[PDB]
């Protein structure tokens, strides 16, 4: 079949909308105005 | 794909036939004996299949693909087609190259052109027939002209066939209306054999 | 195919191969997140899975 | 591995051409190759028809490739259990008259990237000739060819539209052997057949001595002799 590596799909519009709604909820704690940056896993076991 | 119309060689000599229009490596060549089915003699450029002699080798340089047959023999006389994958999944074939390993000796073709008859014109039909014979190799292209300008309509040309004297022969049939036959005085028939051409002309 | 989840030692499971192409659709209903310790607490905050 | 083509060798114009290939020694289920057809019109080059394969991926139930020109009028089909290949051509014309070969396509079929890529036919069939005609059995129209070189000229007899083959043309009923020639048949755009003959005779023989060819056609029941004069 296809010579490919396994892949996972996420729709750009749907993930973004949630992020925008979620990032506002963190500001009910971390303060009205602040910069929230997202980043991938730090490091560890593969499961992590 | 553009494949040369003809190719000739003596037994033991090496022949190289080309093909152009191949941008990929999917190039493949085929061998079809007259009155038989085509057989694949090469694939994936140079690579050979089962039961195929070492003397068949594929090659591709730039946009040009090439087949090479060394040590010619009787069984090598056939029509050779090339083909390759193009675009997404489509595949095309060349016009094919006719390679002949016939006995000696080489000779210029011979043309005899016959204008429509009087009885034929009575049926409101006009047909001119070019008879080409006694040529080597066995592949010839035929062209038609009226006075000066060429004739692209009504042209029927057939693959040549070997004769009793071992010389190949072919016939092209031009069918048109009697109106255009009487209007245009002379009708020329051009027969191209290995670069050199042989011409005939008829007028009522 | 060979996995030890839940930090299990002494037992490793081999996931058997599956005939054909596997396709699956699931809902993503939530996340597991961590906050960085580097602070600069009053400046900005970064979150990671 | 053997490919056996089967179906009608004679079909009428504008109708549906159907042909079926029977494979032996291999499975149509096998994902190593594609199955399709390649047609070769009489005295012409090889033209690709199409091929398909049920061996699919996650977004399709298979793959099917059609030649852009023949796409509208053709349908390709594979029977996996019965190991058979099918070809159906709608609205067929005498231009579609060809020797159809059952073709097995090799290439990047067993290990491809994105879509599968078939490029060459490794295994052929013997093939069958399908002739498309809008008419029935017809008798040939005979017209004489009047000559004019080199001390001895050439004259012949013209054999016009007929069907089916063969036709035997002899000069003076086998009176002359040396210097006698006959050209093969030609398929017309109207689905019919045509050919001719030629003989070389001295100019000194021109006179009360004339030449007559004997035409013979078994299917249409035609025996016609015609004298040739310049
Ligand atoms: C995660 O997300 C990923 C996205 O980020 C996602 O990837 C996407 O996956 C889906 C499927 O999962 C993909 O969708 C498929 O794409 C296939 C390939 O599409 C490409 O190719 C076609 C064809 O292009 C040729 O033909 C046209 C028309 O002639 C020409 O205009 C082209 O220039 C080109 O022509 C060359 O080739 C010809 C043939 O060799 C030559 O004759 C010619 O001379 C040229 O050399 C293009 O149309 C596509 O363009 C489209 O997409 C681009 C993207 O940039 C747009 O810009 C553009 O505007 C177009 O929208 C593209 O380039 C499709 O073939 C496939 O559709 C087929 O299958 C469906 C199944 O339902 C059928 O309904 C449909 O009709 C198609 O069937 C035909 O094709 C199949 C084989 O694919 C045959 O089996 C079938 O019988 C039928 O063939 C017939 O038609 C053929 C012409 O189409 C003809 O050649 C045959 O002979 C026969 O008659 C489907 O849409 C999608 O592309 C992926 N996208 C990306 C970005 O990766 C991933 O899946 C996600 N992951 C998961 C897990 O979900
Ligand atoms: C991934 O790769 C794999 C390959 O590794 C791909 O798998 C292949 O997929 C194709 C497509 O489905 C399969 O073809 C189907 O075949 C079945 C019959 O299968 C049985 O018989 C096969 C042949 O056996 C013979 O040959 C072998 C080899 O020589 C020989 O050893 C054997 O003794 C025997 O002589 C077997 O190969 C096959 O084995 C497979 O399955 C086993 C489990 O059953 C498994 O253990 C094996 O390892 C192997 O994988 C099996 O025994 C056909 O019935 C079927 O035809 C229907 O389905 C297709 C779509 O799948 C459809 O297009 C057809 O039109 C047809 O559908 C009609 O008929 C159905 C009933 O027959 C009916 O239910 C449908 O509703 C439909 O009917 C309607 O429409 C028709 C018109 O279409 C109409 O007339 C009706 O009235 C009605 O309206 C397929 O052709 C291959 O078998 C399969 N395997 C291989 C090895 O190729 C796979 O596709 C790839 N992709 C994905 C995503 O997985
Ligand atoms: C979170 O939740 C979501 C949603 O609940 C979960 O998604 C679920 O994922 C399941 C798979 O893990 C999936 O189960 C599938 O159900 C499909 C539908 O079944 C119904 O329809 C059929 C008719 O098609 C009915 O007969 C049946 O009774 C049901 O009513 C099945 O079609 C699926 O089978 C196929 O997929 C699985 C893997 O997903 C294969 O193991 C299986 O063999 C099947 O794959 C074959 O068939 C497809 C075509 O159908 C081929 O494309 C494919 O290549 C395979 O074909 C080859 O292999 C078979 C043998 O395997 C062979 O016979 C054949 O000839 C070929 O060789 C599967 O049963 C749930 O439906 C799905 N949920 C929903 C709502 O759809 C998600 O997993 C959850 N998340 C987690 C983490 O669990
Ligand atoms: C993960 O996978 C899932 C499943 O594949 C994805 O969810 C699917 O997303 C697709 C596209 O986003 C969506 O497909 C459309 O569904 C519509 C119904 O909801 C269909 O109507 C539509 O079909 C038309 O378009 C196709 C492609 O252009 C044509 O092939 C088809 O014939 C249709 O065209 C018709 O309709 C027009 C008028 O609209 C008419 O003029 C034509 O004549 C013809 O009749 C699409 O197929 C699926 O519905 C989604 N599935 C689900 C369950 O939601 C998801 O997006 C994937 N996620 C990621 C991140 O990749
Ligand atoms: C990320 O989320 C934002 C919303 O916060 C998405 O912006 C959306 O962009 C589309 C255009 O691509 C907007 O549609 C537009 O609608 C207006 C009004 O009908 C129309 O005038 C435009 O022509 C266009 O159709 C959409 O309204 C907008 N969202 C909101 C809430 O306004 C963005 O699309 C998301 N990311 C991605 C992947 O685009
Ligand atoms: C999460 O995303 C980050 C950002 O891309 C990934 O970090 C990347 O890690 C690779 C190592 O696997 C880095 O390659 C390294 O490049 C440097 C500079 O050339 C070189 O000195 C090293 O020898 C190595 O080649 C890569 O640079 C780095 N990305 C960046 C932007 O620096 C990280 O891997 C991702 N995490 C996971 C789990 O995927
Ligand atoms: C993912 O979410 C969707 C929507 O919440 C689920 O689909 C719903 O299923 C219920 C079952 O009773 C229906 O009543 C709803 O109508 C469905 N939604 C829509 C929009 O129609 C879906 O089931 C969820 N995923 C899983 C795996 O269950
Ligand atoms: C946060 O916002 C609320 C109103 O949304 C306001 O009353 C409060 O003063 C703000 N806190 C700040 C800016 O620190």
């Amino acid at each position: 079949g296809d010579i490919r590596q396994a892949h996972c799909n996420v729709s750009k519009a749907t993930w973004n909308e949630t992020l925008g709604k979620v990032v506002k909820q963190l500001r009910k704690h971390f303060g009205n105005n602040t910069i929230i940056r997202f980043a991938n896993s730090s490091g560890g076991d593969l499961e992590v | 794909l553009t494949q040369p119309p003809s190719a000739s060689g003596s037994p033991g000599q090496s022949i190289t036939i080309s093909c152009t229009g191949t941008s990929n490596n999917f190039v493949s060549w085929y061998q079809q004996h007259a009155g038989k089915a085509p057989k694949l003699v090469i694939y994936d450029v140079n690579k050979r299949p089962s039961g195929v002699p070492d003397r068949f080798s594929g090659s591709k340089s730039g946009n040009t693909a090439s087949l090479t047959v060394s040590g010619l023999q009787t069984d090598d006389e056939a029509v050779y087609y090339c083909g390759s994958l193009v675009g997404n999944w489509d595949v095309i074939f060349g016009g094919g190259t006719k390679l002949t390993v016939l006995g000696q000796p080489k000779a210029a073709p011979s043309v005899t052109l016959f204008p429509p008859s009087s009885e034929e014109l009575q049926a409101n039909k006009a047909t001119l027939v070019c008879l080409i014979s006694d040529f080597y190799p066995g592949a010839v292209t035929v062209a038609w002209k009226a006075d000066s300008s060429p004739v692209k309509a009504g042209v029927e040309t057939t693959t040549p066939s070997k004769q009793s004297n071992n010389k190949y022969a072919a016939s092209s049939y031009l069918s048109l209306t009697p109106e255009q036959w009487k209007s245009h005085r002379s009708y020329s028939c051009q027969v191209t054999h290995e670069g050199s051409t042989v011409e005939k002309t008829v007028a009522p | 195919q060979i996995i030890n989840m839940w930090q299990r030692i002494g037992q490793a499971m081999y996931a058997p191969p599956i005939q054909g192409v596997i396709r699956c659709v699931s809902n993503i209903t939530g996340l597991i997140l961590t906050r960085d310790g580097g602070s600069t607490n009053s400046t900005t905050e970064t979150f990671r899975p | 591995p053997q490919l056996q083509e089967s179906g009608p060798t004679l079909v009428e114009a504008s109708e549906t051409l159907s042909l079926t290939c029977a494979v032996s020694g291999d499975s149509t289920a096998a994902c190593n190759s594609f199955w399709g057809w390649v047609r070769q019109p009489p005295g012409k080059g090889l033209e690709w028809v199409g091929s398909l394969s049920h061996c699919a991926s996650y977004w399709n139930r298979g793959w099917t490739y059609h030649n852009p020109s023949l796409k509208s009028r053709l349908t390709l089909a594979l029977d996996t259990p019965k190991n058979l290949v099918f070809l159906k051509l709608n609205s067929v014309t005498a231009a579609d008259t060809a020797t159809y070969y059952c073709a097995r396509f090799g290439g990047e079929v067993l290990r491809y990237t994105d879509w599968p890529k078939p490029a060459w036919v490794d295994l052929w069939g013997r093939g069958t000739l399908v002739t498309v005609s809008s008419a029935s059995t017809k008798g040939p129209s005979v017209f004489p060819l009047a000559p004019s070189s080199g001390g001895t000229a050439a004259l012949g007899c013209l054999v016009k539209d007929y069907f089916p083959e063969p036709v035997t043309v002899s000069w003076n009923s086998g009176a002359l052997t040396s210097g006698v020639h006959t050209f093969p048949a030609v398929l017309q755009s109207s689905g019919l057949y045509s050919l001719s003959s030629v003989v070389t005779v001295p100019s000194s023989s021109l006179g009360t001595q004339t030449y007559i060819c004997n035409v013979n056609h078994k299917p249409s029941n035609t025996k016609v002799d015609k004298r040739v004069e310049p």
